RNA sequence: GUCUAACGUCUAUGCGAGUGUUUGGGUGUAAAACCCGUACGCGUAAUGAAAGUGAACGAAGGUGGGGGCCCAUUAGGGUGCACCAUCGACCGAUCCUGAUGUGUUCGGAUGGAUUUGAGUAAGAGCAUAGCUGUUGGGACCCGAAAGAUGGUGAACUAUGCCUG
RNA sequence: GGCGAAAGACUAAUCGAACCAUCUAGUAGCUGGUUCCUGCCGAAGUUUCCCUCAGGAUAGCAGAAGCUCGUAUCAGUUUUAU
RNA sequence: UUGCUUAAUUGAACGUGGACAAUUGAAUGAAGAGCUUUUAGUGGGCCAUUUUUGGUAAGCAGAACUGGCGAUGCGGGAUGA
RNA sequence: CCUAAGGGGGACUCAUGGAGAACAGAAAUCUCCAGUAGAACAAAAGGGUAAAAGUCCCCUUGAUUUUGAUUUUCAGUGUGAAUACAAACCAUGAAAGUGUGGCCUAUCGAUCCUUUAGUCCCUCGGAAUUUGAGGCUAGAGGUGCCAGAAAAGUUACCACAGGGAUAACUGGCUUGUGGCAGUCAAGCGUUCAUAGCGACAUUGCUUUUUGAUUCUUCGAUGUCGGCUCUUCCUAUCAUACCGAAGCAGAAUUCGGUAAGCGUUGGAUUGUUCACCCACUAAUAGGGAACGUGAGCUGGGUUUAGACCGUCGUGAGACAGGUUAGUUU
RNA sequence: GGUUGCGGCCAUAUCUAGCAGAAAGCACCGUUCCCCGUUCGAUCAACCGUAGUUAAGCUGCUAAGAGCAAUACCGAGUAGUGUAGUGGGAGACCAUACGCGAAACUAUUGUGCUGCAAUCU
């Protein structure tokens, strides 16, 4: 069971495993419908544009401190900054995070 | 019961020799050892201190370390299918230099000793030792020396 | 075994550096505490069912222990830990051998 | 019956060919076998055993060694012969004019030796400038800085690299890597 | 076994030239009860060279053919002819070590007339192996 | 059941077909296990040593 | 004696202090081929339990060899990559010493030590594939006596009852 | 579980714990088997540890891949000295 | 050269420079020497000569060295590991 | 087991013998001489030791601290044990020196957990203080199956995987044991070793005893005895022919050639064996897979039911007794 | 050459019994105030070199001496042993072949050699 100068393994095998095999064959079957869905939101709402306009956030913790990405919605205070109301901005595709 | 003790077996190897017990003769402590020396080892009996495991008795090696009472000896001890160094702390009780560097270096003088001479007389000469070879002819004479004639003897009872 | 309740060995504090005079004691295992993490667990793993879930000890062979000593310096009380080895009989301090005496 | 003193039918045990089925290093192997069987020339043999070798007996050389192998003395305008890939160095502050031929180049290699006014040629271009070899000098790169020989002749006070999936403080550590805990060895 | 193939006896029927002096007679005493031996006379060392006579060349077994193999062989040692050869064989000369090296060991046949009638048992006692001396000559005309 | 206890039959057979070598020998021995303090004080003359050779060199 | 997840050695290939397009996005003659990039994985730094600290005295060291190359002219000299043996240097841990100073208990200069690390000492790795070997999986194929869960039986039979 | 004027007896030819399906391809250091040719090489039953004694790990013996070199300095042998 | 050692300018170890040239220091041999990685099977043995233990002995049990059988056909021992 | 029985130094010389001294004798204490160790050194044995390692006295704690290297077992892993040094701090001695436990070779113990000592150092992760907890290094608590599970029985109701790697038949080697036979001849035999015997010794044979072993068989060779029947051996009980006698006859005993020919009926017992009764010329001993169960029988042994005695708390055991129990 | 001090090898030096020993040395020898140690100035410590002696120690010589050491036409090429045979013998064991080769025994000879320093008829 243990021989020769081999690193010691780690392979969780003891369960029923095989009862639960996700094999992605769809990946290419998914990715097209995907892109069908895409179209689909694209004509259903032209020419509004299919993304809402997201702020610009720093990432958490001391690794990712360097780093800027896009948030969720922006803050109260910025709209504010504006004048665009929460509830009229929301319906002219910006976001808007109340928690932020 | 199997008993497979450190000295066992080591009854006569480690017993002094006849008439030869008690004091050490105190050359053995005069004597100067160097790094690199060949020596000899013999177990004392009557020094325990720094005696050599039964194996090393009778071994023949060279000293790599010298300390206050004690000589570092290196011995090539067969394990197996291979030799493994072994560093043996030995008192110098249990060392004595080994005689066999004083032949050849005796005869890396002679050799030089006679190269520079046949040198000297422009002539060579050849070092290199020879086993003994057959024997040349000969005349025996027999003046004095007439062959005496024997015979193989009848069977006696002596008892 | 016999042993004088003073010795005078290398005292290993940071103000000695030297042989001090040490009071010798004999060494007393101290009181389990209830809060050490393997006594901790241990009582966490018993709990409920499953019944004992760690060994206990039978096969005892030993018959003695070995004594340590405890050698407190007299100067800077740092302690010293001894193990001698197995005795079946030890005393601290005795009287000591009185030798020509008669029977 | 023969008493035989050694073993009958050894292959010699050393490459008379690459393992490679690359046509063009082939190609080489033409040139140098012509050349050793031809020249009496001790590189031209040594060039064609060369080109025998597996990837783990070709490292790759930086451009850093052979800037200390032309830092010899009398060694600075040599013709510096690499049987294997070059490889840039970064960690470099100046490098000097020379001529390199090798079979393989890097990017930051070939740009390097070419900023500083020398030559990246292959070995063919070596052939005819240097038939013999002449004023040449061969960098090998090292050998057993490999990852795999760390691990190699692993036993009790050893001092190698276990084989092992996961580094830290429990992993490996416990008994037999520390008096604490038993032994160390 | 390994005194054997010190020998470069290492079959049977195979035969080798050797000077006497210690370390080699302490030798063949060792080999003595697998070997018969004694001492060659010039026609019976001319004979062998002449039909059985082979040199390493390459580490190869080579016919000794036409003089100039021994030449390119043993030019330095001296020895330009068979004749050359022969005679450093038998008056054992200052190069028998180099000469008798060159010399692939001899592949005899066995004896026409065939051995006595048990061999492995000395030449003393009604065998084949150990000194027969000057009839080492005779057992070579049965066998070469 | 009972079973052999021990032989070293065929065991010289095994160590002979490509051991009894014989080590090797180097020009420099290992000083591991040499007296600390000689050890101690042949690293400074040693560095000495090649202070007056890379003097008399650079002259 | 298989396939798979994760691995050891060796080999071939691409690129190389980097490497891996395929999670995904683009694209398409549509599960293909072609294209894209942020991250991430591994590698590029180790050591200590940790707080932490963190790799040039010198031509990135000396000595004895060392293929090849250079000068020679048997011989001889120079240079000597890989690699071998040996003596050193640097980084981390452990122990010793303890400067100017100071939240007076911190700081840790400087100089050391038969200690110790899977380190540095002009990077070698990453990825794909193949054989062989390993571990978990039904695990080369067939094989228990057993254990568990949930159900079906008193048409035989055992016993009680009711009615003949 | 039943049932037993008690034999561990009867409980559908099944009883010292029925039948049916599933967990289940249960596990087995133990049996048995293990499918084409030729070529080259070619063993071990020995060391140490193991609730180890029909089994493993470990070292040894063997194969394969080779690598650095090219007579360098090796040997199941002799001689001489000790 | 040193921080070791000596009363020392004594030694210890490692060195610079110089001399001793192919009989460079016995024989014989050498399908060359040295090195590395990885992995199989095996881990019941038995026999012969000699040494040898227990036992009255054993086609018995147990060791030593070597050679064998196992793993091996061929000629002989009629037959036979 | 030992605060000395460790360490250092010093002084002395033990076992024993001889010759002497009131009580005093084989043994009390004193004296001289001799005394190579013939003693003593904790303990088994071996080695070692004499101005000592033994005996006595004085001083002590080196039986201490930090850890590396090495030797043995060895895989050159662990453990145990030991060796020579390095850096400290000490003891002793005038000093040189010696001392890192016991003169040497045995005297012992991993992970996990706990506890103590040390560093008073690191952490408890939003930041602190103090408790508490966790870390690092060294000991102790222990695994004696001693490289170290946590562990009672029974099955005659029984199961499975296997094993001739291993017992219970036959067979094979051996022949202690059993059985049978020789030789040497001290004695026996009224005299008289050998008509017939024959001690102390010693040489053999046999395989109908019992041991010894475990080679064959455990995907099975039907394990007792009897009945029935055939054949073979001879170490011959009877019958034939002979030789010998301590053979007058009759009877009897020993032997030679001899297995041609026969060797029984019953009471008790499952018996093999035994023992009795009786006839007979005699009622010899054996083999043939301890011949012979697809020939029988099934009384015994040895499944399951049941009784008793002894044993066991009990389930149950008994190679103890008893009864019933499928022979294809 | 003798002698002393310090030695190396550690009996050719030891052991027993006799005899001899010039010079110097050594020794025995004389004393107890002092340092010191004892039951005892016997040992140990100290003092004198003054009163005496080679009696002893020590040294040398003697002994068909014991022991020890060395040697060998001593025993003996014996015992033993490595290697060999399809040698002998029922066996136990033995012979032969190529090699190695004792111990006891017997005889003879010997009985310390020597280094450094100082000293002496
Ligand atoms: C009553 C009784 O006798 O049973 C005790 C049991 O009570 C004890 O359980 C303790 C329990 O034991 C364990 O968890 C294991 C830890 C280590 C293992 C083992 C038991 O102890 C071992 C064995 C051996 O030392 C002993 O034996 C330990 C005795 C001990 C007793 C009390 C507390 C701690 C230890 C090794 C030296 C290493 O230590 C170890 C490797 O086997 O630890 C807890 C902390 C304690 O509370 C608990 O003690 C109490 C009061 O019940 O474990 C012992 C082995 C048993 O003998
Ligand atoms: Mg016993
Ligand atoms: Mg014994
Ligand atoms: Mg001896
Ligand atoms: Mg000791
Ligand atoms: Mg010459
Ligand atoms: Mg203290
Ligand atoms: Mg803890
Ligand atoms: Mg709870
Ligand atoms: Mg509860
Ligand atoms: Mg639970
Ligand atoms: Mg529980
Ligand atoms: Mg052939
Ligand atoms: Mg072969
Ligand atoms: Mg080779
Ligand atoms: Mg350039
Ligand atoms: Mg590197
Ligand atoms: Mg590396
Ligand atoms: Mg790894
Ligand atoms: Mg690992
Ligand atoms: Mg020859
Ligand atoms: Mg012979
Ligand atoms: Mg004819
Ligand atoms: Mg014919
Ligand atoms: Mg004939
Ligand atoms: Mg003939
Ligand atoms: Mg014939
Ligand atoms: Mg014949
Ligand atoms: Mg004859
Ligand atoms: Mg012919
Ligand atoms: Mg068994
Ligand atoms: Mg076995
Ligand atoms: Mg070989
Ligand atoms: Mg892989
Ligand atoms: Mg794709
Ligand atoms: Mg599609
Ligand atoms: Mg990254
Ligand atoms: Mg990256
Ligand atoms: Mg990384
Ligand atoms: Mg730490
Ligand atoms: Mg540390
Ligand atoms: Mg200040
Ligand atoms: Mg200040
Ligand atoms: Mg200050
Ligand atoms: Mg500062
Ligand atoms: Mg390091
Ligand atoms: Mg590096
Ligand atoms: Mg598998
Ligand atoms: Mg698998
Ligand atoms: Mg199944
Ligand atoms: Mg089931
Ligand atoms: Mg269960
Ligand atoms: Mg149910
Ligand atoms: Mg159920
Ligand atoms: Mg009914
Ligand atoms: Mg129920
Ligand atoms: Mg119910
Ligand atoms: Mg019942
Ligand atoms: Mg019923
Ligand atoms: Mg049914
Ligand atoms: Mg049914
Ligand atoms: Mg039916
Ligand atoms: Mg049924
Ligand atoms: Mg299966
Ligand atoms: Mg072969
Ligand atoms: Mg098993
Ligand atoms: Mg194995
Ligand atoms: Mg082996
Ligand atoms: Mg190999
Ligand atoms: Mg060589
Ligand atoms: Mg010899
Ligand atoms: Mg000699
Ligand atoms: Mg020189
Ligand atoms: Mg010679
Ligand atoms: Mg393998
Ligand atoms: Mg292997
Ligand atoms: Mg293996
Ligand atoms: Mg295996
Ligand atoms: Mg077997
Ligand atoms: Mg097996
Ligand atoms: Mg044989
Ligand atoms: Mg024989
Ligand atoms: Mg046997
Ligand atoms: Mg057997
Ligand atoms: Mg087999
Ligand atoms: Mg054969
Ligand atoms: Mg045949
Ligand atoms: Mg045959
Ligand atoms: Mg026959
Ligand atoms: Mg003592
Ligand atoms: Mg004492
Ligand atoms: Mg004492
Ligand atoms: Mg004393
Ligand atoms: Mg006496
Ligand atoms: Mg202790
Ligand atoms: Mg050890
Ligand atoms: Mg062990
Ligand atoms: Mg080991
Ligand atoms: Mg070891
Ligand atoms: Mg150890
Ligand atoms: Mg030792
Ligand atoms: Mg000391
Ligand atoms: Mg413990
Ligand atoms: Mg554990
Ligand atoms: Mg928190
Ligand atoms: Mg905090
Ligand atoms: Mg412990
Ligand atoms: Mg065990
Ligand atoms: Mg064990
Ligand atoms: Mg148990
Ligand atoms: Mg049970
Ligand atoms: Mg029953
Ligand atoms: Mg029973
Ligand atoms: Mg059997
Ligand atoms: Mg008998
Ligand atoms: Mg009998
Ligand atoms: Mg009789
Ligand atoms: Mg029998
Ligand atoms: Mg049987
Ligand atoms: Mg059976
Ligand atoms: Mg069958
Ligand atoms: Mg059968
Ligand atoms: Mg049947
Ligand atoms: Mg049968
Ligand atoms: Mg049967
Ligand atoms: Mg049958
Ligand atoms: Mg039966
Ligand atoms: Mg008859
Ligand atoms: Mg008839
Ligand atoms: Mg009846
Ligand atoms: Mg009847
Ligand atoms: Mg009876
Ligand atoms: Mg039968
Ligand atoms: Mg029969
Ligand atoms: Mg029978
Ligand atoms: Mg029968
Ligand atoms: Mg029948
Ligand atoms: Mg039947
Ligand atoms: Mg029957
Ligand atoms: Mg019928
Ligand atoms: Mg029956
Ligand atoms: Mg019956
Ligand atoms: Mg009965
Ligand atoms: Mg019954
Ligand atoms: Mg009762
Ligand atoms: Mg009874
Ligand atoms: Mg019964
Ligand atoms: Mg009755
Ligand atoms: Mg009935
Ligand atoms: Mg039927
Ligand atoms: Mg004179
Ligand atoms: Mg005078
Ligand atoms: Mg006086
Ligand atoms: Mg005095
Ligand atoms: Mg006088
Ligand atoms: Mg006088
Ligand atoms: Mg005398
Ligand atoms: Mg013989
Ligand atoms: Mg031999
Ligand atoms: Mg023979
Ligand atoms: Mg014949
Ligand atoms: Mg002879
Ligand atoms: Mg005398
Ligand atoms: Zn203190």
């Amino acid at each position: 069971a243990i021989s020769k100068n081999l690193p010691l393994l780690n392979n969780h095998f003891r369960k029923h495993w095989q009862e639960r095999v996700r094999v992605h064959f769809d990946q290419a079957g998914k990715k097209a419908s995907r892109r069908q869905s895409r179209l689909r939101k694209a004509a259903k709402i032209a020419p509004r544009p299919i993304d809402a306009l997201r702020p610009v956030v720093r990432a958490p913790t001391v690794k990712y401190n360097r780093k800027v990405r896009a948030g969720r919605g922006f803050t109260l205070a910025e709209l504010k900054a504006v004048g665009i109301a929460p509830k009229y901005a929301r319906t002219i595709g910006i976001s808007v995070d109340h928690r932020r | 019961g199997k008993s497979r003790g450190y000295r066992s077996g080591t009854r006569y190897a480690f017993q002094r020799d006849f008439k030869k017990h008690g004091a050490i003769p105190l050359s053995t402590y005069l004597k100067v050892y160097k790094v690199g020396d060949i020596v000899d080892i013999k177990a004392n009996g009557s020094i325990q201190k720094g005696m050599p495991h039964k194996y090393y008795h009778g071994k023949t090696g060279i000293v790599y370390n010298v300390t206050k009472s004690s000589v570092g000896v290196i011995i090539n001890k067969v394990v197996g299918n291979r030799y493994i160094e072994k560093r043996v702390n030995l008192r110098v009780e249990h060392v004595k230099h080994s005689a066999c560097r004083q032949e050849f270096l005796n005869r890396v003088k002679s050799n030089a000793a006679k190269k520079r001479e046949a040198k000297a007389n422009g002539e060579t000469v050849y070092l290199k030792r020879q086993a003994a070879k057959p024997r040349g002819s000969r005349i025996i004479s027999t003046e004095g020396n007439i062959p005496q004639t024997l015979a193989p003897v009848a069977y006696e009872t002596f008892i | 075994v016999n042993v004088p309740k003073t010795r005078k060995t290398y005292c290993k504090g940071k103000e000695c550096r030297k042989h001090t005079q040490h009071k010798v004691t004999q060494y007393k295992a101290g009181k389990a505490s209830l809060f050490a993490q393997g006594k901790r667990r241990y009582d966490r793993k018993q709990s409920g069912y499953g019944g004992q879930t760690k060994q206990i000890f039978h096969k005892k062979a030993k018959t003695t222990k070995k004594v340590v000593l405890r050698l407190e310096c007299v100067v800077c009380k740092t302690k010293a830990q001894l193990p001698l080895k197995r005795c079946k009989h030890f005393e601290l301090g005795g009287d000591k051998k009185q030798k020509g005496q008669a029977l | 019956g023969r008493d035989h003193t050694s073993k009958q039918h050894v292959r010699s045990g050393h490459r008379t060919a690459p393992k490679s089925d690359n046509v063009y290093l082939q190609l080489l192997v033409k040139l140098y076998s012509f050349l050793a069987r031809r020249t009496d020339a001790p590189f031209n043999k040594v060039i064609l055993k060369s080109l025998f070798l597996s990837k783990i007996n070709r490292p790759p050389v930086s451009v850093s060694r052979i800037s200390r192998a032309l830092k010899q003395k009398g060694a600075a305008e040599k013709t510096i012969v690499v049987v294997g890939t070059v490889t840039d160095d970064n960690r470099l502050l100046e490098f000097p004019k020379a001529t390199i031929a090798a079979l393989r180049f890097t990017a930051g290699a070939k740009d390097r030796i070419l900023k500083n006014g020398g030559e990246a040629i292959t070995l063919d271009q070596l052939a005819l400038r240097a038939p013999k070899g002449q004023n040449t000098l061969i960098v090998r790169g090292p050998r057993n800085s490999r990852e795999a020989v760390r691990h190699f002749g692993f036993g009790p006070h050893k001092g190698k690299a276990p084989r092992i999936l996961s580094k830290g403080r429990k992993f490996e550590r416990a008994r037999g890597r520390r008096r604490s805990r038993g032994f160390k060895v | 076994r390994k005194v054997l193939q010190l020998l470069r006896l290492t079959q049977i029927n195979a035969g080798v030239f050797v000077r006497l002096t210690k370390a080699t007679s302490e030798l063949i005493k060792l080999a003595e009860p697998y070997v018969a031996y004694g001492y060659p006379s010039l026609s019976t060392i001319r004979q062998l060279v002449y039909k059985r006579g082979f040199g390493k060349v390459n580490k190869q077994r080579i016919a000794l053919s036409d003089n100039a193999i021994i030449e390119a062989n043993l030019g330095k040692f001296n020895i330009l002819s068979i004749e050359d050869l022969i005679h450093e064989i038998y008056t054992v000369g200052p190069n028998f070590k180099q000469v008798s090296n060159f010399l692939w060991p001899f592949k005899l046949s066995n004896p026409n007339g065939g051995f006595r009638a048990r061999k492995f048992q000395h030449f003393i006692q009604g065998g084949d192996t150990g000194n027969r001396e000057q009839f080492i000559n005779a057992l070579v005309k049965q066998m070469n | 059941a009972k079973s052999k206890n021990h032989t070293a039959h065929n065991q010289t057979r095994k160590a002979h077909r490509n051991g009894i070598k014989k080590p090797k020998t180097y020009k420099y021995p290992s000083l591991k296990g040499v007296d600390a303090k000689f050890k101690r004080n042949h690293r400074y003359a040693l560095h000495g040593t090649a202070k007056a050779l890379a003097k008399a060199r650079a002259e």
